[PDB]
């Protein structure tokens, strides 16, 4: 695997907790995995409609 | 008494160590020279050995781990020729006479005075006089079962509080209630086995106990 | 019930009867030493910083060990308590409950109070709000099991 | 000059019933008030069916293992976490 | 092809392990565990709590 540093695929780093709040990271977080799986219904509704 | 006996550096003295005074406040922050001056009561370097040991060194060629609490005494202050005054003759030990007991005495007063956050002598005595009607055998242990039910002190157990000083601080502004409502002769009364303390100042205590340990949170969540 | 894994039997009453003399023309009690401990003071901590010493006092130290643990339950233990007193009041008791987890009475109810009130502020919408949300379980009394190990070595079996 | 108002204190009891008398009722059975001859209050117990915990520590700081006996803790308490917020949209999902 | 959920919670009885190892699965401490990190502020007595103490962070 190319990408042995980057285990997870990320494309953004994890917002600091000591600049940006741990509240706000932990919020971050969730976004982030809704957004994959988001991304994943849009992907397959243009290949099956275009 | 705007002196320097009532400040945190010089609060406690003790005329039978190295350095007279003592460090008896955990969150002070002292300079080099500062530090090195109490280290002085710390290291001890042995002739015939040849090496410096720490107080706690000493307990351990003593051993001492659990030691009845009238016996610590001769341990902190004195000196053995087997253990660790080797190899000095002893036409040079030092051995105290009966005429230092005062000095100790009052010391020991002074000590009591300082943890319950500079009180005057008078609420010490009365406070020993109190424990003198309650029930129970061993007269040391109700001393301390005193000092525990005080309220300052309780507070500053709780870990909302730097010291007993700042503990008692908060008790004038009301930032923490007794069973529900304000404290009445919170300065004067003992607390109970079942009585229940709580924080009203929630935004501030909170503020107080974030930025103590910010420097020591880790920086991943 | 070994002594090598039951802090609670190591330090448990001991019946003294010590004697001196002879059974069959006279014998009296061994009364030349105090076997029954007394107040100790131990050093814990030294801070080289600041140059801080920490003594502690205990009333039985002579007698007693590792008395640390019981003021320090971790929190599963204390929301397993909350959950058995509200399945069964009947059969978990306080004395059945302090019983089981090696302490007190008072530290039982003590903890059953400061969980109570914890439960309402949740209830209430005061704590474990945003992205720590799922975190706050609502449990059904019925819908609780409480496993065992009886099975030697890893291993949790329903009964 | 401050500018906090006046603190006038009350029991948490005594908030609570004012608030919730469910929570209140609850309260009273869990903390053992029907066990003692003087204190046992006249209205007749109720039963406790539902409660709420914190899990944070137990999912997140307190069992790191990779050994079956820490990862089936997690596994039920995320399964019976789903079950309660389906159980919470069936409600709502019929038109 | 598995069983599916009952829809009931099982949680262990950690009151029948060992006195040698905590609930996480470590070593247990024969003496309290304090550190240079913590004891210098006002950490310093939280970790030195007494046994007639009950104390709540969540509540205060
Ligand atoms: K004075």
């Amino acid at each position: 695997h190319r990408f042995r540093n980057n285990k997870f695929l990320r494309l953004e780093p994890d917002l600091d907790p000591k600049v940006y709040g741990q509240t706000e990271t932990l919020q971050k977080q969730v976004d982030d995995n809704f957004s994959l799986l988001l991304a994943k219904h849009r992907l397959d509704m243009k290949a099956a409609a275009a | 008494v705007y002196r320097n006996s009532h400040t945190k550096r010089f609060s406690c003295r003790n005329s039978r160590l190295k350095y007279p005074f003592e460090q008896i406040w955990p969150t002070l922050q002292l300079s080099e020279d500062d530090a090195a001056m109490f280290r002085r009561n710390s290291r001890q370097f042995v002739v015939d050995l040849s090496q410096n040991i720490t107080l706690k060194n000493k307990f351990a060629l003593n051993k001492a781990t659990k030691i009845p609490h009238q016996d610590a005494r001769a341990l902190i202050y004195e000196s053995n020729l087997h253990l660790d005054a080797v190899g000095e003759h002893p036409r040079y030990l030092k051995i105290r006479r009966v005429t230092s007991q005062y000095g100790s005495k009052l010391m020991n007063v002074r000590k009591l005075r300082l943890l319950l956050g500079f009180k005057r002598r008078n609420f010490v005595q009365k406070l020993y006089e109190h424990t003198l009607l309650q029930q129970g055998s061993n007269k040391s242990w109700k001393v301390l079962c005193a000092l525990e039910a005080k309220m300052n002190l309780a507070v500053t157990r709780m870990g909302v509080a730097e010291d007993v000083l700042e503990a008692t601080h908060d008790l004038r502004q009301n930032n923490v209630t007794l069973n529900g409502s304000p404290a009445q002769m919170k300065h004067a009364r003992y607390l109970e086995p079942a009585d229940v303390l709580a924080v009203s100042a929630v935004s501030l205590i909170k503020q107080r106990i974030c930025k103590g340990l910010f420097e020591v949170a880790p920086n991943t969540l | 019930n070994n002594p090598e894994d039951n802090i609670a039997i190591r330090n448990a009453p001991q019946k003294v009867f010590q004697l001196i003399g002879d059974p069959r023309s006279g014998v009296a009690d061994d009364v030349t030493h105090n076997p029954f401990g007394e107040i100790t003071v131990e050093m814990v901590w030294h801070q080289l910083k600041n140059e801080v010493y920490w003594y502690r006092y205990e009333f039985a130290g002579q007698t007693t060990e590792q008395s640390h643990r019981d003021s320090r339950l971790s929190d599963y233990t204390k929301n397993l308590i909350y959950l058995l007193r509200a399945k069964n009041p009947r059969k978990w008791t306080i004395e059945a409950l302090a019983e089981k987890f090696h302490i007190r009475k008072q530290r039982v109810l003590a903890i059953l109070a400061l969980k109570e009130m914890e439960a309402h502020k949740i209830e209430s919408g005061k704590q474990l709000q945003g992205p720590l949300s799922p975190y706050g379980l609502k449990v059904r009394v019925e819908d609780l099991k409480l496993l065992s190990l009886d099975p030697t070595g890893c291993g949790w079996v329903e009964p | 000059t401050t500018r906090r108002r006046k603190l006038l204190g009350s029991r948490y009891g005594a908030r609570l019933a004012k608030k919730n008398r469910q929570q209140f009722e609850r309260a009273r059975v869990i903390l053992d008030c029907y066990s003692d001859e003087e204190l046992r209050p006249d209205s007749p117990p109720v039963a406790v069916k539902e409660v709420t915990i914190n899990t944070l520590q137990t999912m997140r700081f307190l069992f790191p293992q990779t050994s079956k006996e820490h990862l089936d803790i997690k596994q039920n308490i995320a399964s019976y976490k789903i079950f309660s917020l389906n159980r919470e949209l069936l409600s709502l999902l019929p038109k | 092809k598995s069983k599916p959920f009952d829809g009931k919670l099982r949680l262990p009885d950690v009151s029948q392990l060992s006195d040698t190892i905590t609930v996480s699965g470590d070593a247990a401490p024969a003496t309290l565990n304090l550190d240079q990190k913590y004891m210098d502020k006002i950490s310093c007595w939280t970790q030195t709590i007494p046994s007639h103490l009950e104390m709540s962070y969540q509540n205060l």
